[PDB]
RNA sequence: CUCGGUGAAAUUAUAGUACCUGUGAAGAUGCAGGUUACCCGCGACAGGACGGAAAGACCCCGUGGAGCUUUACUGCAGCCU
RNA sequence: AACAGUGGUAGGAGAGCGUUCUAAGGGCUGUGAAGCCAGACCGGAAGGACUGGUGGAGCGCUUAGAAGUGAGAAUGCCGGUA
RNA sequence: GUGGGUAGGGGUGAAAUGCCAAUCGAACCUGGAGAUAGCUGGUUCUCUCCGAAAUAGCUUUAGGGCUAGCCUCAAGGUAAG
RNA sequence: GAGCUGUAAGCAAGCUUUGAUCCGGAGAUUUCCGAAUGGGGAAACCCACCACUCGUAAUGGAGUGGUAUCCAUAUCUGAAUUCAUAGGAUAUGAGAAGGCAGACCCGGGGAACUGAAACAUCUAAGUACCCGGAGGAAGAGAAAGCAAAUGCGAUUCCCUGAGUAGCGGCGAGCGAAACGGGAUCAGCCCAAACCAAGAGGCUUGCCUCUUGGGGUUGUAGGACACUCUGUAGGAGUUACAAAGGAACGAGGUAGAUGAAGAGGUCUGGAAAGGCCCGCCAUAGGAGGUAACAGCCCUGUAGUCAAAACUUCGUUCUCUCCUGAGUGGAUCCUGAGUACGGCGGAACACGUGAAAUUCCGUCGGAAUCCGGGAGGACCAUCUCCCAAGGCUAAAUACUCCCUAGUGACCGAUAGUGAACCAGUACCGUGAGGGAAAGGUGAAAAGCACCCCGGAAGGGGAGUGAAAGAGAUCCUGAAACCGUGUGCCUACAAGUAGUCAGAGCCCGUUAACGGGUGAUGGCGUGCCUUUUGUAGAAUGAACCGGCGAGUUACGAUCUCGUGCAAGGUU
């Protein structure tokens, strides 16, 4: 939902695992990654903007 | 370099992989070392004044420094190199055990 | 260019002038006013906010194309004769502002 | 010119590259019909290859240029007032 | 299926081939990549494989994207050699 | 002979437009500059569908151009041709 | 922190844990030429004078420093000429000079080709170019503004307005601005009245000049008077006065530390590759390493580090400093100015209906009961207060330095230049201006033998490979050769094609391959043309390179989203 430092740092070095905020979601990142791991807070934040 | 003249090292790569030996000389500018008994070449020396007879001389040729690792003093196994400050002096230490290489 | 035949534009005369003080109004026909519910004071600010008109220009003129079946207090800069009739005919009040 | 030494060039679509009469962008080694001709050179000669050389100087065209002229046009310097 | 059509310059229209690079996916490759050489293979064309030799480290394929994307002529330019 | 002077819309000329670095009806170099070229040359893979024109009018126009004519593609009208 | 005395091998002689080489900060030295400056000169040379120093008995010789011009300031002399002044002399000056980054900026001067299908107004274009001046930016800037609202409030730049308004042989073309939306924001100091003090002309209580105070503007402000009020809180070296110091913090200019596999096994010259297993990861950036490495090395993430010089910020210090009201007696508020005529230029605006701005020339105001502007002009109204100055930021550009990036190049490309290139070479000169990358992982760079004067070669050895042996990866084509399966010395040839024996082969196995006696048919390719085998054009051959692109607008088709709305 917000900029999680620990998650962003922990995932940084794993190949093929990108971390974004809710506002930083984009078509290319969604389509390029197989799985989409969203938090409940982030889903609410996405639904705020898009819906 | 991570090794120096005088160090016993294991050759970890090349034809002489597995062979231990002392570094007879180091070449920091080329990142190469001369290890005793390792990478022998047959030089075809013509008759000079310095070498009067000539002939085919068997001599060590340098290998790349990244193909050798220093031995751990405890186990005798290869080790990566760390550094600690002891008595003011910096010393190389075996990362495997902990003990001082030099 | 017509290969040296006197070009069309140049054969024909210039006509008219441009008025420095020309007013163009944002026109609104009666069919657009049907969008609003009865009792709504249709001001230029409301028309612009709702997006019935995109820009104001000199002002809002109400014109008399289409039908009106809503009692509205239409407030506008200008009205056509038929528009002012049609607003008043269906219970409304055309007000020049 | 012959032998020994050394060794360029212009040119050149590929060529196993006859002659006659004809034909054809109207003057053909190369097309047609005939006539003649074993294969490869060397010394010579220039009739042809519309031979080579140089995107014809002539001529015309370009709303191309340049130099020159004058009572062409429009200007400017200088000079006079 | 039937019927009809399919010469073509300028030129309009359509469908494709191949080249380099990128993305994603999926592969190949020191048990030998690209390139090069050869062959009597395949496709309607552009073209594409397969096998062997040379070579000695890179390269296809699929889908999409982007172009310094294709040469036989320019008295073209540079090189080489007649 | 040596040392000097004159410089390009200029110099110099016992005058030929002669000469000014194998350049002269206006030197050479660099730049404006990829000047402009209605002119000539060239313009690179394939197959299929269709397929002209070399005419009229006007044009400082006549080997250029424009509009019309003739070709092509698409969408309509539909069945006028 | 263990090697080192560069390219660059090599012998030589040495240095270095008593810390070298090497890296960074600050110093020292720094020939001669060059602005070049003691004078001269054909740059890198020559010749001086004056001090002091070395040397000689002395001359000759040598060393160090000073000695250009202009300008500023001061002092001393002071011509014709009386006082003077000009001029001269001397001293003090981190005063100027010259260069460049082929960029950006502001000025002075300023083309033409070209476009207009000719051409002169016009365009190209105030471009190129030359010249002057800069600065890190410059220029502009605090309303004699924009405008026409119950307004705005310095300038600059971006979006938009708008290819509009307009200008225009009303041709070709040229082409705004304000409003609106943003970036950034900051305002000030004088001149004058007047006051005080001093100076020199006494013009003789007047005037002029120089310092300090005072003062700073528009439904006017200030002087001047009034009563207030401050003289140290506030401000500051980026304008608003101008120097300096300390401390603290964060950067820059060297560095330090830094996790995890030689895992096993398989090919192999070598393993970073395959297969089967681990592990680290705030580190799976990158480069290297004998083939492709997060775990081999140099590193990377993270965290640290500076004696010295340096940048920024902060705080203190330091330095500097009253700002409000009420009155209209007078006084002040930028003069050869504004403005006008004439001639030009600049304004998008070409003399036009031509405001506005600037230059030359001549004429020439008002001065608060005043002046300017609102696109001729007048009136009214509105807005403003010129003829003085300063001012950061947003903006432009990149010779450089540091870090990094690319559906950018990969040796005819990419810089002209991957290499000792602005070199070689060419030119009197300005100037023009190339070609030229690849042994190998490592020199292990072929001891030795043999032919040869050598070159070169054949062995041998090294290497994974020498047909990797020095313009040494690969190694196409033209072109040049050696060998020979088929054909060829009675033949008339765009060289093929179709028919076809004979002979020789044997494949991607196909109603195969090579050759071709003989028969039929048959005038290359391209360009340009009414028409070309053409006795029209172009190409010696082979290879490489070599031509509808991109940007911004317009329009149409197709596609997609939304739809009387769509879109920023
Ligand atoms: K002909
Ligand atoms: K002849
Ligand atoms: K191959
Ligand atoms: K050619
Ligand atoms: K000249
Ligand atoms: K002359
Ligand atoms: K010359
Ligand atoms: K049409
Ligand atoms: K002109
Ligand atoms: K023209
Ligand atoms: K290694
Ligand atoms: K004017
Ligand atoms: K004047
Ligand atoms: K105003
Ligand atoms: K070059
Ligand atoms: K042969
Ligand atoms: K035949
Ligand atoms: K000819
Ligand atoms: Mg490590
Ligand atoms: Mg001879
Ligand atoms: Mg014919
Ligand atoms: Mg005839
Ligand atoms: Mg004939
Ligand atoms: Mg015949
Ligand atoms: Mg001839
Ligand atoms: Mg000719
Ligand atoms: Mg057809
Ligand atoms: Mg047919
Ligand atoms: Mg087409
Ligand atoms: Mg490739
Ligand atoms: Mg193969
Ligand atoms: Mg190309
Ligand atoms: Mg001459
Ligand atoms: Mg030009
Ligand atoms: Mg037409
Ligand atoms: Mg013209
Ligand atoms: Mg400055
Ligand atoms: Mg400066
Ligand atoms: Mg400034
Ligand atoms: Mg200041
Ligand atoms: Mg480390
Ligand atoms: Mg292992
Ligand atoms: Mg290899
Ligand atoms: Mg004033
Ligand atoms: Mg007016
Ligand atoms: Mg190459
Ligand atoms: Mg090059
Ligand atoms: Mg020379
Ligand atoms: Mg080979
Ligand atoms: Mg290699
Ligand atoms: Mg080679
Ligand atoms: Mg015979
Ligand atoms: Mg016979
Ligand atoms: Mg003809
Ligand atoms: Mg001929
Ligand atoms: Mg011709
Ligand atoms: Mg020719
Ligand atoms: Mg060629």
């Amino acid at each position: 939902a917000d900029a999680n430092e620990a998650v962003a740092l922990s995932a940084r070095n794993i190949p093929g695992v990108t971390v974004v905020e809710a506002n930083g979601i984009n078509v290319l990142d969604v389509v390029n990654h197989e799985k989409l791991l969203i938090t409940k807070a982030a889903v609410e934040k996405v639904e705020e903007v898009l819906a | 370099m991570h090794v120096k003249k005088g160090d016993k090292v294991m050759v970890i790569s090349g034809k002489d992989k597995g062979k231990q030996g002392t570094i007879l000389a180091a070449f920091p500018k080329k990142d190469r070392v001369l290890v005793e008994g390792v990478n022998m070449v047959k030089k075809h020396s013509k008759p000079t004044q310095a070498n009067p007879q000539g002939g085919i001389s068997n001599q060590e040729a340098p290998i790349h420094v990244s193909n050798v690792m220093p031995l751990d003093p405890k186990t005798g196994e290869v080790t990566r190199v760390g550094y600690k400050v002891e008595d003011g002096k910096k010393v190389r230490v075996a990362k495997k055990s902990g003990q001082v290489l030099d | 260019f017509e290969g040296g035949q006197m070009p069309l534009f140049q054969r024909l005369p210039k006509r008219g002038f441009t008025n420095i003080n020309r007013k163009e109004y944002a026109v609104v026909n009666l069919d657009k006013l049907n969008g609003f519910a009865e009792g709504t004071e249709v001001t230029p600010e409301l028309l612009l906010e709702t997006g019935v008109i995109s820009k104001l220009n000199a002002g809002v003129k109400i014109l008399g194309n289409g039908k009106l079946e809503k009692k509205l207090t239409v407030k506008a800069n200008k009205f056509s004769a038929s528009a002012k009739e049609a607003v008043e005919a269906a219970g409304g009040t055309a007000e020049v502002i």
